Protein backbone atom coordinates (compact mmCIF):
# COMPACT_ATOMS: atom_id res chain seq x y z
CA UNK A 1 0.00 0.00 0.00
CA UNK A 2 1.80 3.17 -1.24
CA UNK A 3 1.94 6.53 0.14
CA UNK A 4 3.77 9.95 0.30
CA UNK A 5 6.62 9.16 2.31
CA UNK A 6 7.49 6.53 -0.46
CA UNK A 7 8.64 9.33 -2.72
CA UNK A 8 11.07 12.63 -2.49
CA UNK A 9 10.11 15.69 -3.71
CA UNK A 10 12.61 17.15 -6.42
CA UNK A 11 10.85 20.06 -8.70
CA UNK A 12 7.77 21.28 -10.36
CA UNK A 13 7.40 19.89 -13.97
CA UNK A 14 3.93 21.42 -14.15
CA UNK A 15 0.74 23.12 -13.11
CA UNK A 16 -2.58 22.60 -14.48
CA UNK A 17 -5.96 24.17 -13.46
CA UNK A 18 -6.86 21.14 -11.25
CA UNK A 19 -3.44 19.92 -9.92
CA UNK A 20 0.38 19.74 -10.33
CA UNK A 21 2.84 17.40 -11.96
CA UNK A 22 5.90 16.81 -9.21
CA UNK A 23 9.06 14.51 -10.28
CA UNK A 24 9.79 12.27 -7.99
CA UNK A 25 12.17 10.05 -7.02
CA UNK A 26 10.73 6.66 -5.18
CA UNK A 27 13.04 5.75 -2.01
CA UNK A 28 13.04 2.15 -2.32
CA UNK A 29 14.04 1.66 -5.89
CA UNK A 30 15.89 4.73 -6.91
CA UNK A 31 13.90 5.35 -9.78
CA UNK A 32 11.78 8.64 -11.07
CA UNK A 33 8.70 9.21 -11.81
CA UNK A 34 5.76 12.04 -12.44
CA UNK A 35 3.50 12.07 -10.14
CA UNK A 36 0.03 14.05 -10.97
CA UNK A 37 -1.24 15.52 -7.31
CA UNK A 38 -4.95 16.79 -7.15
CA UNK A 39 -6.76 18.34 -4.41
CA UNK A 40 -9.97 16.07 -3.52
CA UNK A 41 -11.60 19.36 -2.96
CA UNK A 42 -10.68 21.02 -6.14
CA UNK A 43 -11.63 18.14 -8.26
CA UNK A 44 -15.26 17.81 -6.68
CA UNK A 45 -16.12 21.76 -6.62
CA UNK A 46 -15.20 21.82 -10.57
CA UNK A 47 -17.60 18.76 -11.59
CA UNK A 48 -13.84 16.92 -12.24
CA UNK A 49 -14.17 13.99 -10.67
CA UNK A 50 -15.39 11.41 -13.37
CA UNK A 51 -12.59 12.72 -15.86
CA UNK A 52 -10.09 11.82 -12.98
CA UNK A 53 -11.68 8.70 -12.45
CA UNK A 54 -11.66 7.69 -16.63
CA UNK A 55 -8.42 8.88 -16.46
CA UNK A 56 -7.47 6.24 -13.67
CA UNK A 57 -9.61 2.92 -15.56
CA UNK A 58 -7.75 4.02 -19.17
CA UNK A 59 -4.45 3.88 -17.23
CA UNK A 60 -5.00 0.70 -15.42
CA UNK A 61 -6.33 -1.07 -18.43
CA UNK A 62 -3.51 0.44 -20.66
CA UNK A 63 0.19 -0.89 -21.53
CA UNK A 64 1.67 0.35 -24.96
CA UNK A 65 5.35 1.57 -25.25
CA UNK A 66 4.21 4.94 -26.57
CA UNK A 67 1.38 5.43 -24.06
CA UNK A 68 2.42 6.81 -20.50
CA UNK A 69 2.19 4.03 -18.27
CA UNK A 70 0.69 4.25 -14.54
CA UNK A 71 2.80 2.65 -11.94
CA UNK A 72 0.63 3.87 -8.71
CA UNK A 73 -2.34 5.62 -7.85
CA UNK A 74 -3.13 6.38 -4.08
CA UNK A 75 -5.61 8.69 -2.16
CA UNK A 76 -4.67 9.96 0.95
CA UNK A 77 -7.37 11.81 3.15
CA UNK A 78 -7.60 14.82 0.71
CA UNK A 79 -5.93 14.69 -1.87
CA UNK A 80 -5.26 11.89 -4.98
CA UNK A 81 -2.04 11.05 -6.71
CA UNK A 82 -1.02 9.09 -9.80
CA UNK A 83 2.49 7.99 -10.16
CA UNK A 84 3.34 7.56 -13.90
CA UNK A 85 6.32 7.40 -16.40
CA UNK A 86 8.21 10.56 -16.30
CA UNK A 87 8.46 11.87 -19.50
CA UNK A 88 12.04 13.30 -19.43
CA UNK A 89 12.06 14.91 -22.72
CA UNK A 90 8.91 17.07 -22.24
CA UNK A 91 6.10 18.25 -24.80
CA UNK A 92 6.67 18.63 -28.79
CA UNK A 93 4.71 21.75 -27.94
CA UNK A 94 7.94 23.01 -26.70
CA UNK A 95 9.79 21.21 -29.27
CA UNK A 96 7.84 22.56 -32.03
CA UNK A 97 8.03 26.16 -30.19
CA UNK A 98 11.61 26.27 -30.61
CA UNK A 99 12.10 24.71 -34.37
CA UNK A 100 9.60 26.07 -36.80
CA UNK A 101 8.90 23.30 -38.34
CA UNK A 102 10.14 19.72 -38.03
CA UNK A 103 11.30 17.39 -41.60
CA UNK A 104 9.32 15.06 -42.97
CA UNK A 105 11.02 11.87 -41.81
CA UNK A 106 10.70 13.61 -38.65
CA UNK A 107 6.91 13.56 -38.51
CA UNK A 108 7.00 10.55 -40.25
CA UNK A 109 9.04 8.97 -36.84
CA UNK A 110 6.52 10.66 -34.47
CA UNK A 111 3.52 9.80 -36.61
CA UNK A 112 4.14 6.21 -36.62
CA UNK A 113 4.31 5.98 -32.93
CA UNK A 114 1.28 7.67 -32.69
CA UNK A 115 -0.94 5.62 -35.47
CA UNK A 116 0.67 2.40 -33.13
CA UNK A 117 -0.58 3.70 -29.77
CA UNK A 118 -4.06 5.18 -30.97
CA UNK A 119 -4.52 1.64 -33.16
CA UNK A 120 -3.91 -0.10 -29.93
CA UNK A 121 -6.52 2.06 -27.83
CA UNK A 122 -8.96 1.36 -30.35
CA UNK A 123 -8.83 -2.03 -31.97
CA UNK A 124 -7.32 -3.70 -28.30
CA UNK A 125 -9.21 -1.48 -25.90
CA UNK A 126 -11.84 0.64 -27.35
CA UNK A 127 -11.13 3.91 -26.18
CA UNK A 128 -11.34 6.95 -28.50
CA UNK A 129 -8.69 9.40 -27.02
CA UNK A 130 -10.61 12.84 -28.44
CA UNK A 131 -7.39 15.62 -26.71
CA UNK A 132 -4.57 14.66 -29.29
CA UNK A 133 -2.33 17.84 -29.21
CA UNK A 134 1.50 18.56 -29.29
CA UNK A 135 1.07 19.47 -25.35
CA UNK A 136 -0.06 15.85 -24.55
CA UNK A 137 2.43 14.21 -26.89
CA UNK A 138 5.37 14.06 -24.67
CA UNK A 139 8.97 12.67 -25.25
CA UNK A 140 11.05 9.93 -23.14
CA UNK A 141 14.46 10.60 -22.59
CA UNK A 142 14.98 8.34 -26.09
CA UNK A 143 13.40 10.43 -27.79
CA UNK A 144 10.00 8.18 -28.65
CA UNK A 145 6.12 9.47 -28.36
CA UNK A 146 4.30 9.02 -24.32
CA UNK A 147 1.09 10.23 -24.78
CA UNK A 148 -0.28 11.87 -21.83
CA UNK A 149 -3.13 12.65 -20.30
CA UNK A 150 -6.38 10.50 -20.13
CA UNK A 151 -9.11 12.13 -19.07
CA UNK A 152 -10.99 12.63 -22.22
CA UNK A 153 -11.03 9.25 -23.26
CA UNK A 154 -13.94 7.66 -24.10
CA UNK A 155 -14.35 4.28 -22.83
CA UNK A 156 -16.42 1.17 -24.57
CA UNK A 157 -16.57 2.26 -28.29
CA UNK A 158 -16.52 -0.26 -31.31
CA UNK A 159 -16.85 -0.51 -34.23
CA UNK A 160 -19.32 2.96 -35.51
CA UNK A 161 -20.65 3.36 -32.30
CA UNK A 162 -21.26 7.22 -31.83
CA UNK A 163 -20.31 9.68 -28.75
CA UNK A 164 -21.93 12.99 -27.80
CA UNK A 165 -19.86 14.77 -25.51
CA UNK A 166 -18.77 18.52 -26.72
CA UNK A 167 -15.06 18.32 -25.36
CA UNK A 168 -11.42 18.48 -26.74
CA UNK A 169 -9.25 21.46 -27.13
CA UNK A 170 -10.43 24.28 -29.19
CA UNK A 171 -8.37 24.12 -32.18
CA UNK A 172 -8.04 20.47 -32.44
CA UNK A 173 -11.74 19.81 -32.55
CA UNK A 174 -13.05 18.03 -36.00
CA UNK A 175 -15.52 19.55 -38.05
CA UNK A 176 -18.14 16.57 -36.95
CA UNK A 177 -17.60 17.89 -33.16
CA UNK A 178 -18.48 21.27 -34.27
CA UNK A 179 -21.47 20.10 -36.15
CA UNK A 180 -22.71 18.63 -32.63
CA UNK A 181 -24.17 16.00 -34.69
CA UNK A 182 -22.76 12.57 -33.25
CA UNK A 183 -18.88 11.80 -33.53
CA UNK A 184 -17.60 8.00 -33.76
CA UNK A 185 -13.26 7.11 -33.54
CA UNK A 186 -12.13 9.10 -36.44
CA UNK A 187 -11.87 12.20 -34.37
CA UNK A 188 -8.48 10.68 -33.22
CA UNK A 189 -7.58 10.66 -37.21
CA UNK A 190 -8.46 14.79 -37.56
CA UNK A 191 -6.20 15.16 -34.57
CA UNK A 192 -3.35 13.42 -35.92
CA UNK A 193 -3.72 15.04 -38.89
CA UNK A 194 -3.46 18.24 -37.16
CA UNK A 195 -0.37 17.75 -34.98
CA UNK A 196 1.19 15.88 -38.29
CA UNK A 197 0.54 19.39 -40.10
CA UNK A 198 1.78 21.37 -37.30
CA UNK A 199 5.19 18.89 -37.36
CA UNK A 200 5.42 19.79 -41.18
CA UNK A 201 4.20 23.25 -41.88
CA UNK A 202 4.89 25.07 -39.08
CA UNK A 203 1.26 25.75 -37.70
CA UNK A 204 -2.00 24.75 -37.65
CA UNK A 205 -4.42 24.22 -40.70
CA UNK A 206 -6.89 26.59 -38.87
CA UNK A 207 -6.25 29.51 -36.17
CA UNK A 208 -8.17 32.65 -35.80
CA UNK A 209 -7.70 33.87 -32.21
CA UNK A 210 -11.57 33.87 -31.65
CA UNK A 211 -13.05 30.40 -31.27
CA UNK A 212 -16.05 30.79 -33.08
CA UNK A 213 -14.25 32.42 -35.82
CA UNK A 214 -11.89 29.61 -35.66
CA UNK A 215 -14.28 26.81 -35.43
CA UNK A 216 -15.95 28.64 -39.19
CA UNK A 217 -12.33 28.21 -40.43
CA UNK A 218 -12.27 24.60 -38.85
CA UNK A 219 -16.18 23.71 -40.86
CA UNK A 220 -16.09 25.86 -44.12
CA UNK A 221 -12.32 27.09 -45.38
CA UNK A 222 -10.48 24.35 -47.69
CA UNK A 223 -7.51 22.94 -45.94
CA UNK A 224 -3.73 24.46 -48.35
CA UNK A 225 -0.54 23.30 -47.77
CA UNK A 226 3.20 25.21 -48.04
CA UNK A 227 4.19 24.39 -51.92
CA UNK A 228 7.59 22.25 -50.58
CA UNK A 229 5.05 19.77 -48.89
CA UNK A 230 6.24 16.49 -50.60
CA UNK A 231 3.10 14.89 -52.64
CA UNK A 232 3.03 11.91 -50.40
CA UNK A 233 3.04 14.02 -47.07
CA UNK A 234 -0.19 16.25 -48.89
CA UNK A 235 -1.78 13.14 -49.27
CA UNK A 236 -1.54 12.06 -45.71
CA UNK A 237 -3.01 15.14 -44.65
CA UNK A 238 -5.43 15.90 -47.26
CA UNK A 239 -7.18 11.65 -46.18
CA UNK A 240 -6.68 13.10 -42.38
CA UNK A 241 -8.15 16.15 -42.66
CA UNK A 242 -11.13 15.28 -44.53
CA UNK A 243 -14.33 17.16 -43.02
CA UNK A 244 -16.32 14.20 -43.53
CA UNK A 245 -15.47 11.08 -40.94
CA UNK A 246 -16.81 8.87 -43.56
CA UNK A 247 -14.34 10.21 -46.42
CA UNK A 248 -11.41 10.34 -43.64
CA UNK A 249 -8.39 8.21 -43.67
CA UNK A 250 -9.28 5.59 -41.08
CA UNK A 251 -12.68 6.45 -41.14
CA UNK A 252 -13.73 3.20 -42.16
CA UNK A 253 -14.09 -0.34 -40.37
CA UNK A 254 -10.30 -0.72 -40.64
CA UNK A 255 -9.68 2.78 -39.05
CA UNK A 256 -5.68 2.92 -38.13
CA UNK A 257 -5.14 0.08 -40.35
CA UNK A 258 -5.86 2.58 -43.58
CA UNK A 259 -4.08 4.74 -42.37
CA UNK A 260 -0.83 2.06 -41.65
CA UNK A 261 -1.23 1.27 -45.69
CA UNK A 262 -0.82 4.85 -46.79
CA UNK A 263 2.29 5.66 -49.11
CA UNK A 264 4.05 7.96 -46.60
CA UNK A 265 4.65 5.56 -44.33
CA UNK A 266 5.66 2.48 -47.05
CA UNK A 267 8.43 0.43 -45.73
CA UNK A 268 7.45 1.30 -42.27
CA UNK A 269 7.17 -2.12 -40.40
CA UNK A 270 4.57 -1.57 -38.19
CA UNK A 271 5.65 -4.57 -35.91
CA UNK A 272 9.22 -2.86 -35.53
CA UNK A 273 7.64 0.55 -34.56
CA UNK A 274 6.13 -1.23 -31.66
CA UNK A 275 9.69 -2.61 -30.72
CA UNK A 276 10.61 0.89 -30.80
CA UNK A 277 13.71 -0.35 -33.35
CA UNK A 278 13.12 2.71 -35.79
CA UNK A 279 16.09 5.34 -34.77
CA UNK A 280 14.50 8.48 -32.84
CA UNK A 281 15.77 11.45 -35.45
CA UNK A 282 16.46 13.70 -32.30
CA UNK A 283 17.55 12.35 -28.98
CA UNK A 284 17.07 14.53 -25.69
CA UNK A 285 20.17 15.85 -24.87
CA UNK A 286 19.28 15.58 -21.01
CA UNK A 287 22.44 14.88 -18.86
CA UNK A 288 20.59 12.98 -15.93
CA UNK A 289 16.74 12.38 -14.72
CA UNK A 290 16.59 15.57 -13.00
CA UNK A 291 18.02 17.73 -15.84
CA UNK A 292 14.16 19.76 -16.55
CA UNK A 293 15.20 21.96 -19.66
CA UNK A 294 12.79 21.01 -22.12
CA UNK A 295 10.48 21.47 -19.46
CA UNK A 296 8.54 25.34 -19.13
CA UNK A 297 11.53 27.61 -16.47
CA UNK A 298 8.12 29.51 -15.53
CA UNK A 299 7.67 25.73 -13.04
CA UNK A 300 11.14 24.39 -12.90
CA UNK A 301 12.36 26.93 -11.08
CA UNK A 302 9.74 26.90 -8.33
CA UNK A 303 11.15 24.77 -4.77
CA UNK A 304 7.85 23.92 -2.95
CA UNK A 305 7.29 20.95 -0.63
CA UNK A 306 3.73 20.43 1.30
CA UNK A 307 4.11 16.41 1.74
CA UNK A 308 -17.75 13.86 3.55
CA UNK A 309 -18.47 15.64 -0.13
CA UNK A 310 -15.87 17.77 -0.58
CA UNK A 311 -13.47 16.07 0.47
CA UNK A 312 -14.74 12.33 0.12
CA UNK A 313 -13.00 8.81 -0.18
CA UNK A 314 -12.68 7.23 -3.60
CA UNK A 315 -13.49 3.45 -3.43
CA UNK A 316 -11.06 1.11 -5.14
CA UNK A 317 -9.12 4.36 -6.70
CA UNK A 318 -5.55 2.86 -5.13
CA UNK A 319 -3.55 0.67 -7.67
CA UNK A 320 0.00 -1.00 -8.08
CA UNK A 321 1.56 -1.94 -11.66
CA UNK A 322 3.05 -4.97 -12.25
CA UNK A 323 0.41 -7.06 -13.35
CA UNK B 1 4.48 29.38 -32.26
CA UNK B 2 0.87 29.56 -31.21
CA UNK B 3 0.03 29.87 -27.71
CA UNK B 4 -0.06 27.19 -25.69
CA UNK B 5 -4.05 25.09 -25.54
CA UNK B 6 -5.99 23.98 -22.90
CA UNK B 7 -8.78 21.03 -23.15
CA UNK B 8 -12.87 21.51 -21.97
CA UNK B 9 -15.73 19.09 -21.62
CA UNK B 10 -19.43 20.31 -21.80
MN1 LIG C 1 -1.91 17.91 -19.71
Amino acid sequence: RVTMNEFEYLKLLGKGTFGKVILVKEKATGRYYAMKILKKEVIVAKDEVAHTLTENRVLQNSRHPFLTALKYSFQTHDRLCFVMEYANGGELFFHLSRERVFSEDRARFYGAEIVSALDYLHSEKNVVYRDLKLENLMLDKDGHIKITDFGLCKEGIKDGATMKTFCGTPEYLAPEVLEDNDYGRAVDWWGLGVVMYEMMCGRLPFYNQDHEKLFELILMEEIRFPRTLGPEAKSLLSGLLKKDPKQRLGGGSEDAKEIMQHRFFAGIVWQHVYEKKLSPPFKPQVTSETDTRYFDEEFTAQMITITSERRPHFPQFSYSASG
Amino acid sequence: GRPRTTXFAE
